[PDB]
DNA sequence: GCATGTGTTCTAATTAGAACGCATG
DNA sequence: GCATGTGTTCTAATTAGAACGCATG
């Protein structure tokens, strides 16, 4: 079981990726805008992509995100065939709006997965072909806690970092 | 030696079939032609001048992965995106990420779904169009997704109107210089009905504003007719246009209907230029 | 006399100049084709396609003898006044001696005016066209002016449409029976675009009116497409009436404006059928 | 048709009159014999060219719209419009040995756009006669000494005017037939 | 008988024209 | 350069639809 190397996108997760016990084996690029395919070829192969959208009310479009990261994730897949584990992992702090979610939901070609947390207080959405992250049953939790959520938090991780988790059997720990 | 096949295409944002009006003028054979296309105005002339040859398949944004591989392989992939909130003609453009703005990233999408997969050596052809008039970061970041840089082409070499469009693709030979036809009216005065005159060699670009069929800042009358000044009419815009005289005639729509979808439509003659090396590579009739 | 000649017409109310039309599709060699008309977008088409051959003196009232005399001598002359204020669909009408209606007495003008003198053998043709659905006062009235009693033909025989309609003159062979020839399109079908169904056989009389295009006391739709209900299209409406497509697509004219004009013509082939016998007394090309 | 011939040659008129008779006018200047030649129809809307030509070759054709009052039955135009009818009706044949008068009087019912139409169809204006302004008529005819005597000018304003006296509600008026005397039998 | 009609005049819906805008080749 | 533009919006004119109409074959 190889080590892993992980092409992060506008969020940089060394210091979660530190406690996961995942030169550098990680490339972090803030805006890709004038990233090419050589680019991200020249940063060596890579077994996880990672990309999500900045915390709620802190500069671009929502949509903009999202493209950029359908882009540079079609640059970064291996071969047609498998040699290997791919893994990729899209995180939204519900900015996107209904419209952008299904725009989302589309190009991922996938529906996306609700993280909660509570003991509503904070929130995720998670596309990812992980098939870890998927057949879990999560607490369910709707849009219109959520909402509430959002329109309370504009007025001013963990478990999303256990969405990590399950990664750990495809490379070396600590 | 295979003999050559009919083409296979794929247009979204089709408007009113251009694409298939110069494939057909070409001589080539089609053997489907499925449409991606919204507006009822735009499918009733495609419907009507094709005689039902169009496969309409509605919405872009309902078009998935599944169906491009179901309906292909596709040989030809064309498209020209909405530009109402690209195009710097319009003061309140919403950009490349809103508004209509984003259906860009629909043929982006769609495009890479009918790729051929690696080691499929066929012959993949696409064409993507949008206007010169735009935002610096919005072309740059169109080429950026497309991974090409556009060829720049104005449709005042070969017709009778101004248009400056870009063109990004792999077509045979975008770059290559233009030539005039026998059948190019590269004047006004070749575009008007019998007993008018032009005022003009050239017009400027034509779009959706009916006074974009007026020149200059004092929006000067194009034509001369009978001891009085007057616009061009519909048949004489889509002679500016290239396409067949009463081509858009259809459904009682009235001037401005039909100045809506020429406003938005892609010169017949640059199209023809652009598709012309596909001859080669296809069955004609 | 040697050989035939082209013929000289003198169109009284010539609207889109329908009898030029009939005249050059049966091949008659026409010397001058002189018109009365005030409507401008009437001209307009008259002037586009016929390509100015028309000469045109404007106002019917305006036409004095010495003009008639100067113009001529004439072969031919036909018209069909206003009927605005003559048929019965007007409940405001103010019949023959008032408003338009007294338009008709300038036809009973000019052709007293146009006859040859007395011990002229040449050969002299008239026709005056004007609807039914008039009072029998009127008719009366327009019979002994005119000296003769009218011919009712109704366009249903030899088109799609009911177009019931009296015809004075001396046409050789007014009287005989319309034979449908190989050309006419009896049902609304065969003057349908591509993918429209025709829910009648025959359509009703058209007029000026928007849903005069309407069927029955229910005011039914014409046509059906995709399952859904539609009026008939203007292309639909000049074959119904028998004139070439896109005949009225001139001058950025609307679909009410285009109905206008086609609403108050002649139905081609009963003009066709009328004229027919011409080419015998006159020149060929 | 116009020269004047000897006095023994010439015969008594025959007249057609309609609308409004003349009898009593003509007859008082002396155009027909106290004995009893002249056709007279109130209605010609049935009237057609046959029973013209049987009613025998006329030399002078009279026509004249009803005065002010309620006897306007029919449109203002109408008796212009047929007048022209039956007048045409009514012409001699080209080479024509005896003179052919007609004359189409107005007694001011005629609007201003009918005035137009009525010299457009008579190929003429009209003279306007007056009487005096106590009364006055326009006439169209194609008697020379009529077009060609100059009258006392009137005003349309001022004519208008005798109108409205005349729609509240003589001699020199029956002198339009004065200049027929030298072409026909004159009986006294 | 009873449906029909070369129209005219009402509406709410579109059309046709003009003002507005300023970054981009 | 600086003047041109796959547009949007607002106003008066037209459109497209519907009511109204009754003598006529
Ligand atoms: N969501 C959507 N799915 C498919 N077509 C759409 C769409 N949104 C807009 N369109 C269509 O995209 C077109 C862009 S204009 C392009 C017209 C075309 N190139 C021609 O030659 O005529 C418009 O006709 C518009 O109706
Ligand atoms: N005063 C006038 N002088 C000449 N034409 C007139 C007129 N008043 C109305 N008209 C024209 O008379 C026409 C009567 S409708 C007849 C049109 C013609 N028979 C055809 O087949 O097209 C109308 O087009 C109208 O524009």
């Amino acid at each position: 079981r190889q080590p892993v190397r992980v092409l992060s996108l506008f969020e940089d997760i060394k210091k979660e990726l530190t406690s996961l016990g995942f030169p550098g084996q990680l490339k972090h690029v803030v805006d890709v805008t004038d990233t090419v395919r050589k680019d991200v070829e020249e940063w060596g192969p890579f077994d996880l992509v990672y990309g999500a959208t900045p915390p709620l009310g802190h500069d671009r479009p929502p949509s903009w995100y999202l493209f950029q990261f359908h882009r540079l994730l079609q640059y970064a897949r291996p071969k047609p065939g498998s040699p290997r584990p791919f893994f990729w992992m899209f995180v939204d702090n519900l900015v996107l709006n209904k419209e952008d979610l299904d725009v989302a939901s589309r190009f991922l070609e996938m529906e996306p997965v609700t993280i909660p947390d509570v003991h509503l207080q904070n929130a995720v959405r998670v596309w990812s072909n992980i098939p870890a992250i998927r057949s879990r049953h999560w607490a369910l939790v709707s849009e219109e806690e959520l909402s509430l959520l959002a329109q309370n938090k504009q007025s001013s991780t963990k478990l999303v970092k256990n969405c990590f988790l399950p990664l750990r059997e495809y490379f070396k720990y600590f | 030696a295979e003999k050559r096949k009919p083409i296979r295409v794929l247009s979204l944002f089709d408007g009113i079939a251009t694409g298939l009006l110069v494939l057909k003028d070409l001589g080539i054979q089609v053997d489907r032609y499925i449409a991606s296309e919204v507006c009822e105005d735009s499918i009733t002339v495609g419907m009507v001048r094709h005689q039902g040859k169009i496969m309409y398949v509605g919405d872009v944004r309902s078009v998935t992965q599944k169906h491009i591989q179901e309906w292909g392989p596709f040989d030809l992939v064309i498209g020209g995106s909405p530009c109402n909130d690209l195009s710097i003609v319009n003061p309140a453009r919403k950009g490349l990420y809103e508004g209509t703005g984003r259906l860009f990233f629909e043929f982006y999408r769609l495009l890479h779904d009918a790729r051929p997969k690696e080691g499929d050596d066929r012959p993949f052809f696409w064409l993507f169009e949008n206007v010169v008039a735009m935002g610096v970061s919005d072309k740059r970041d169109i080429s950026r997704f497309l991974e090409s840089n556009p060829v720049m082409i104005d449709a005042k070499e070969v017709s009778a109107a101004h248009r400056a469009r870009y063109f990004w693709g792999n077509l045979p030979g975008m770059n290559r210089p233009l030539a005039s036809t026998v059948n190019d009216k590269l004047e006004l005065q070749e575009c008007l009905e019998h007993g008018r005159i032009a005022k003009f060699s050239k017009v400027r670009t034509i779009t959706t504003r009916s006074n974009s069929i007026k020149q200059g800042k004092d929006q000067h009358f194009p034509v001369f007719m009978n001891e009085k000044e007057d616009i061009l009419w519909c048949t004489e815009m889509e002679r500016v246009f290239g396409f067949p005289v009463h081509y858009t005639d259809v459904s009682n729509m009235s001037r401005l209907a039909r100045q809506r979808l020429l406003g938005r439509s892609w010169s017949v003659p640059v199209i023809r230029h652009l598709f012309a090396p596909l001859k080669e590579y296809f069955a004609c009739v």
